[PDB]
DNA sequence: TCAGCAGCAGCAGGTACTCTTATTCAATAT
RNA sequence: CUAAGAGUAC
DNA sequence: ATATTGCTGCTGCTGCTGA
């Protein structure tokens, strides 16, 4: 998995602020690693839109990340609930 | 009380849309115009109207409500103000971007130097990533120094097609500190590019031109990179943490905003009274320096704007960056409640998934249990026992939000529990608790144990479980976290339990 | 004018209410909330159509809360006034400044500036009414009015109409 | 996938298996000599060069000379030879011990200890039963549930090495002679292999990125040519010039 | 006690989303804030006593939402606004995944 | 770089 | 949502309940029981909400459905009744 | 889009600017698109009556102007409770200014207006206002200018006057 | 395919892109002495047709950019003459499963 | 260039 | 159709946790 | 508040 | 007499005649 992440862009992407952190993966989760304020300024100037799919975005917003137990939605079924009694 | 009922619908944030403030939006959202640098009036007992602590921006005293929303300091978010700048100034974080944009656009007519007629511009404009397209457009249009009012025809390089070019020579632009100096190639003419003319030439860029440069028509236009109206944060952003028990101590941002107001007033008076261009330029440079150091005090090359006390001023950028800044020090990782820490000792007589908890720690940490018909009797008994003896309850959270402290409540007599109330009670045996050793390098260093109350001052754990924790008993300390709801409790027992972590991935 | 429109409403149910009659509770709570309501987005909402089977959907549990959020969709009959539209009504009140005409659930105010010159107000005629040389418009009189203004309140939509136009007035 | 939805791996670990459910096991086809291979697996009903003892199973005195059963044995042994060639292509050094999800040896031992295999009574199994049961168990090991050619091919490719292990262990000669399974014991073994394989599949929602990062970082803390932390730093930080 | 970054990473690895959310919000700082629907800014005057909600600048009074975010997040957004950046928070998807 | 690991440059 | 919802006849996900799904189902049901939700199983004297929810899951009387989200935004609805709890 | 602040054209029925939420086509709850059915006063009254009687039946399982007013008031008090002063006023208005009586005449009117093939808002306006002549109809409803021929307009308004039964 | 001894003058490199759909690919003899695809580290690369790419994107519900990338200067990409937008299936000898099939889109 | 990123030249 | 060369300048730095100690002057004017 | 120093377990 | 102010890590261009 590590070497697949490092080579998935067609070249050797280092684990450094000049490597993985330069992708277009979301401003809020990119700024949480390094170069926070510069990333925010560039996102403001370019008007980037954050889909809030990352773990870091929901951690910042204090909401259940779509990971592990949050990777799905639990819903009540009216018909089954009536069916039980 | 927390926060009371609000009729507004409750949703979760799905998308964050970044951008830049337009001056008119800043003037629209603002609730007050700030004009005086004094925080307090001449009586030194009230908040000056129009000053930096305007009551319309939020209350600076607990005994008084916000003048705008009529809510206490608990509820009021704070409301922004605005300073109307005498002259435009550069945004310190966008000086390089402003330089690139003005280097990509004709400095006279506000049109991009190389239109689609050029061979390489089809390749450059076909780039879909906004940031890569700008890089290409810059690295191909930085070398052109004429507006090219007439260009060869695209069909064949024989006849000439005349576009809307103005036929002027573009200058070579460098930065000398906080200012951009342009040397026009001699048709050299070296002069400082006034932010007025840069703002004007940015405002003439066509929508198609700056939307090809990566900007947005709605959320961030290039001309909004120039500051003409400063948003003033409310006092919540910059609180006066007076620790002298009588003397108010203002935040660095308040002092910087006072300096900005002083420079703005000085420049306004100099312009109104008439003065030689030298003094006007000096005042303008001072205003630019104060604004830039307010937004970012770590500017390379320039000397730091020292605080009153001679120390460097803490700017907003310094407040945000660092392992101890907002992101890495208050959002990604923060201090939490319902936690304990103490020395650990081994116990061969404990089960693998058990942890021995000191009695005083068990009395301090509590779990809120919802009163139910199935547990009314034992919760009532714990409330009767009180908080001074274990097992017992420390608080009773009523449905109305009032919190009955069991200390000083025996005076009122016995409390009758109602279904739906909460009893915040001491953690008893068989409670799932997260248990951690701080140099946490993998998941198995944060497994979940079952509480066993013991009569001493050390956490007690099985010998076998010390290997995943990498913990000895030569003085090691470990931490304990108590879940506060049934969902967290359930997933902590069903996912992070010690037996489930025996075989590691 | 009267229409029927597709509307959706979000209802949150507490955990204690998930009994076998949950569908009945949701159907009743859609009523008493949007029945006979007044909004600027859809004007009036008088009644719900197709009450036999209202589309309630599944219902998602709000995490950490236990309450369930249902997005219930339905048909609702609405009455939205429109600028530039002619509608009938019954005169119910009159004054120096104008007169009020009941149309459905709403009141339309016709000002004195929008009556013909000979149709002047007069308090001598009982009730004080807008009278001309050929007819009088007193209380409980049918009238056609062309609406030209609308201002929206939560509890009462307000409208301003006119009766100067040709063949506008008493039928 | 990452947050953008980009595919990192089209199936996790190229097998879709949870790491905690993997144990080291030996592939018996890849190793050994050709004579040992034929003595281990080759069975011939028509000739006496590789015939099987009729006392091994109840029908051993009646299946002798059968033709359809011989066809099944021929295709089984051809599949085994193909598996040996494939495994030797995959693993150049010839190493036989590799981590795989389901431990067959323990299942066989459990069946032997549970049903009281007396090792003297002739086996109740029939050869057709063994061959068809193994062939069906191969088809019951589902990782991907899709219903198109792409997903079917991915599923078939995702279990090929475990299927090689399964054919290596549950061969006709090995079942009848070395282990001496009965009918019920063989059916029980098949059921448990299927259940354990379906239980060893990775769970969606697993945060494998953080798990991999921690599983690499922690041994580094526990830690001619450079090695150790400096070499790890040289690798992760893709450096043009190294020592 | 500091619930650091790598503690959060361990809890992510465990897959316990709700426990992490409860640690970062209910145990440390949970703050309710009202946001506009036309704009994503927190510039909503909310007089809860009189049941009034008004975003000056958009001239709306009927399209307001409330969210629960850490107070540190509110401070970060206000500091970004003070630094001429608009972190608009929207509660619906304008783009498909 | 950085600091650490200015810029570059500056 | 009509386009997003994969029809029930051609769901392509595992019929087995994942560990995270089981943990969240137990947590959600225990939280609802703690807030006086009606119980769908007969109690043998147990008072802990978590073990009540465990008993409900053992004999499949939990009226909840999992909405499994595919990475493209589409989802499949699997009722707790039809999910096989092998773990 | 998600424009910060919002600019839009002002509502004007005479210009046929009904509004952003009252456009020609509306997506139904079934996922497809339908024409915005604009009910005239009689059709809307019949729809209200159908809805109320169906609600009465569903609750059960689990003419002169005086007597119609009594029936609507009794059934209204039986069906719905509070916050119905608006509904009471609407229903008494509907029974007071009603142009058509029963299902047959409203079906005839709607099929006639369908044969006219005009805008749903415009056909609802035509059915709501009991006009007499041609130019009078054209000036009552400004959207009628050069949409249907004079002979067809005159004849169809004549069947509006004829089907104006009781 | 053009094969040269040492180098191509830039005055000819500029005119190498001819009138479409004719494409000129230049290779060096020194770079073609050893067939890189025969190295054991190099797995099997198979170019996909347009219909195969469409089926691949349909079955996995992918967009164009959600696939792993291969540069249009990679030695195997030059060897197979990949053009941008074309997807190569990579067959690999995995050690957890016998066979693993990945996909890379040319860029 | 610059420096950085003399001139050119000098 | 090809052979030879140069210029510069910038700081911080793993994860938790405990404790103690000291904290910017002088002159002018109201 | 800031700064500095001595540490404890890795 | 009291308050205001003066070790580690990179980044990029300009220019032909002669022989
Ligand atoms: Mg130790
Ligand atoms: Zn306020
Ligand atoms: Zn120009
Ligand atoms: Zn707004």
């Amino acid at each position: 998995l590590l070497v697949d992440v490092m080579t998935t862009q067609g070249g050797l992407t280092s684990v450094t602020r000049h490597g993985f952190n330069r992708s277009n993966t979301g401003a809020l989760m990119r700024c949480s690693f390094e170069e926070t304020v510069e990333i925010l300024f560039e996102a403001g100037a370019s008007a980037e839109l954050d889909d809030c799919r990352g773990v870091s975005e929901n951690v910042i917003l204090g909401q259940m990340a779509p990971i592990g137990t949050g990777a799905f939605d639990v819903m009540i079924d009216e018909e089954s609930l009536v069916k039980y009694m | 009380v927390g926060q009371q009922y609000s009729s507004a619908p409750l949703r979760t944030v799905k998308e964050v849309q970044f951008g830049l403030f337009s001056p008119e939006e800043v003037r629209a959202i603002s609730v007050a115009k700030i004009r005086f640098p004094e925080t307090m009036d001449e009586t030194q007992t009230r908040a000056k109207i129009g000053g930096l602590n305007d009551p319309r921006l939020g209350s600076i005293d607990r005994n008084l409500k916000c003048q705008t929303c009529q809510e206490g300091m608990n509820e009021c978010p704070g409301h922004f103000g605005h300073i109307d700048l005498a002259k435009p100034v550069f945004h310190v974080g966008f000086i390089a971007k402003i330089k690139k944009v003005c280097e990509c656009v004709c400095m006279h007519c506000g049109k991009l130097l190389l239109d689609e007629h050029n061979e390489l511009m089809r390749q450059a404009l076909a780039i879909k990533d906004s940031k890569k397209r700008f890089a290409a457009i810059w690295t191909l249009c930085k070398t052109k120094m004429v507006c090219e009012t007439d260009v060869p025809s695209e069909d064949d390089p024989t006849q000439l097609v005349s576009r809307g070019g103005c036929g002027n020579t573009q200058p070579t632009i460098r930065k000398d500190g906080l200012k951009l100096v342009g040397s026009w190639k001699k048709d050299p003419e070296l002069r400082v590019l006034s932010t007025e003319e840069i703002l004007n030439i940015f405002k003439h860029i066509s929508v198609k031109d700056f939307t090809s440069l990566g900007f947005n028509e709605v959320f961030s236009r290039p001309e909004w990179m120039i500051l003409t109206c400063l948003p003033v944060p409310p006092p919540p952003v910059r609180p006066s943490i007076s620790f002298n028990e009588s003397q108010r101590g203002e935040d660095d941002l308040t002092f910087k905003l006072a300096d900005i107001l002083k420079a703005n007033i000085s420049l306004e008076t100099l312009e109104h009274n008439g003065a030689p261009h030298h003094a006007i330029e000096e005042a303008e440079s001072l205003l630019q320096f104060h604004v830039a150091t307010y937004m970012d005090n770590d500017i390379a090359g320039q000397p730091q704007a020292l605080q009153k006390s001679g120390r460097p001023v803490k700017s907003i950028r310094a407040r945000l960056k660092g392992k101890e800044g907002r992101i890495r020090g208050n959002l990604m990782g923060k201090r939490v409640d319902f936690s304990a820490r103490t020395v650990i000792s081994g116990d061969p007589n404990l089960e693998l998934d058990q942890v021995g908890v000191p009695k005083s720690i068990a009395k301090t940490l509590t779990y809120p249990e919802v009163v139910t018909p199935y547990n009314i009797d034992r919760l009532t008994q714990l409330v009767r026992n009180g908080p001074n003896e274990h097992p017992g309850a420390k608080y009773v959270i009523r449905d109305s939000g009032d919190r009955i402290d069991l200390r000083y409540s025996k005076r009122a007599g016995d409390i009758q529990l109602q279904y739906g109330w909460k009893v915040e009670r001491h953690i008893m045996d068989n409670d799932p608790v997260l248990f951690n050793r701080q140099p946490s390098l993998h998941k198995m260093s944060m497994m979940a144990h079952r509480v066993k109350v013991i009569p001493y001052s050390t956490f007690r754990l099985n010998l076998s479980v010390t290997s995943p924790y990498n913990a000895d008993f030569d003085g090691d300390e470990m931490n304990l976290h108590v879940p506060q709801s049934e969902e967290t409790r359930a997933e902590l027992s069903q996912l992070c339990a010690v037996p489930l972590q025996i075989v590691s991935p | 004018m009267f229409f029927i429109k597709d509307l959706s409403l979000n209802i949150t149910l507490h955990p204690s209410f998930f009994g076998p009659r949950m569908k009945q509770y949701l159907k009743t709570k859609l009523l008493e909330e949007v029945e006979g309501s007044c909004t600027g987005k859809f004007g009036y909402i008088l009644c719900v159509l197709d009450y036999d089977n209202i589309d309630i959907q599944r219902g998602r549990i709000l995490p950490t809360d236990g309450s369930a959020e249902f997005n219930v969709k339905y048909r609702a009959v609405v009455f939205k006034p429109f600028k530039g539209e002619v509608v009938d009504g019954t005169v119910v009140s009159c004054s120096q400044h104008g007169f009020e005409v009941q149309v459905g659930p709403m009141k339309v105010f016709v000002t004195k500036h929008l009556m013909p010159q000979d149709l002047t107000f007069n308090a001598g005629s009982n009730p004080p009414s807008y009278q001309s040389s050929e007819d009088v418009i007193t209380i409980k009189s049918r009238i056609r009015v062309k609406i030209e203004g609308c201002i929206s309140q939560v509890s009462s939509i307000h409208a301003i109409g006119s009766i100067k136009e040709d063949y506008l007035g008493a039928i | 996938r990452n947050s953008l939805g980009n595919v990192i791996q089209f199936i996790y670990g190229e097998d879709g298996m949870d790491a905690a459910h993997i144990e080291k096991q030996s592939l018996d086809t890849i190793g050994g000599s050709d004579a040992a291979f034929e003595k281990r697996y080759r069975v011939d009903l028509l000739n006496t060069d590789h015939t099987l003892d009729p006392s091994l199973l109840e029908s051993g005195s009646e299946i002798l000379g059968d033709l359809k059963l011989q066809v099944l044995l021929d295709e089984e042994y051809k599949q085994l030879v193909k598996d040996r060639k494939f495994l030797r292509e995959v693993f150049v050094d010839g190493e036989a011990n590799w981590p795989l999800p389901v431990n067959i040896r323990r299942i066989i031992q459990n069946a032997q200890q549970t049903f009281h295999i007396d090792h003297t009574k002739p086996s109740d199994l029939t050869i057709k039963d063994i061959v068809l049961g193994v062939k069906d168990l191969q088809e019951n090991l589902l990782v991907l549930r899709g219903k198109n050619e792409i997903i079917q091919n991915a599923q078939r490719d995702a279990v090929t090495l475990f299927c090689c292990l399964l054919r290596s262990r549950l061969a006709t000669r090995r079942v009848l002679q070395e282990y001496r399974l009965t009918k019920q014991a063989f059916d029980w073994v098949l059921s448990n292999i299927e259940a354990q394989f379906l239980r060893s599949v990775v769970h969606p929602g697993e945060m494998v990125g953080v798990l991999a990062a921690q599983s690499i970082g922690e041994p580094a803390t526990q830690m001619k040519v450079t090695s150790g932390v400096p070499r790890l730093k040289e690798i992760l930080n893709v450096a043009k010039n190294m020592k | 006690l500091r619930f650091g970054e790598m503690e959060r990473d361990c809890m992510i690895a465990h897959g316990a989303a709700s426990f992490l959310k409860e640690r970062l919000m209910e145990a440390s700082d949970a703050f309710r804030v009202h946001i506009c629907g036309i704009c994503g800014l927190m510039t909503v005057i909310a007089k809860l006593n009189h049941n009034q909600f008004e975003c000056k600048g958009c001239d709306n009074k009927i399209d307001i939402y409330q969210i629960h975010i850490p107070y540190a997040a509110k401070l970060l957004f206000q500091e970004l606004m003070a630094m001429n950046i608009t972190p608009r928070l929207y509660t619906d998807r304008s783009r498909d995944f | 770089t950085x600091p650490g690991v200015t810029x570059p440059g500056v | 949502l009509k386009e997003k919802a994969i029809p029930k006849d051609q769901r392509a996900t595992t019929p087995y309940m994942t560990k995270y799904e089981r943990a969240r189902i137990l947590g959600t049901r225990a939280l609802q029981i703690s807030m006086n939700a009606p119980v769908f199983v007969d109690l043998e004297g147990e008072t802990d909400p978590l073990r009540i929810a465990m008993k409900e899951l053992a004999e499949k009387k939990i009226p909840l459905v999992i909405r499994r989200y595919l990475p493209d935004g589409s989802f499949e609805d699997w009722s707790v009744e039809e999910l096989i709890v092998d773990l | 889009r998600r424009r910060l602040k919002k600019v839009e054209e002002e509502e004007n029925a005479a210009t046929l600017q009904l509004g952003q939420e009252f456009q020609l086509k509306q997506i139904n709850h079934q996922g497809e698109e339908e024409e915005l059915i604009a009910l005239n006063l009689s059709e809307a009254r019949l729809v209200i009556k159908e809805a109320l009687v169906e609600r009465r039946r569903a609750f059960k399982r689990s003419e002169t102007r005086e007597k119609e007013l009594e029936s609507i008031d009794v059934l209204l008090e039986q069906t719905t409770g509070g916050n119905n002063k608006d509904l009471k006023n609407t229903m008494q208005y509907l029974t007071n200014f009603s142009r058509f009586r029963d299902q047959e005449t409203v079906g005839a009117v709607i099929q006639l207006l369908k044969s006219t093939g005009l805008h749903p808002f415009e056909v609802a306006q035509l059915g709501s206002l009991a006009c007499d002549t041609a130019d009078e109809a054209k000036t009552l409803i400004p959207s009628l200018n050069n949409k249907i021929s004079d002979d067809e307009l005159e004849r169809i308004l004549k069947e509006l006057s004829n089907l104006e039964t009781l | 395919i053009f094969v040269y001894q040492n180098n191509i003058t830039p005055s000819a490199m500029k005119l190498v892109p001819s009138i479409p759909p004719a494409t000129i690919e230049t290779f060096n003899e020194a770079a073609l002495v050893v067939n890189i695809t025969h190295h054991e580290l190099v797995p099997k690369h198979i170019r996909l047709s347009s219909d195969e790419k469409r089926e691949l994107l349909k079955r996995y519900r992918l967009k164009e950019s959600q696939l792993p990338r291969i540069q249009r200067a990679d030695p195997v990409a030059l060897y197979l003459g990949l053009k941008r937008g074309e997807v190569v299936k990579i067959i690999r000898k995995s050690e957890t499963s016998g066979r693993y099939a990945s996909y890379r889109i040319c860029m």
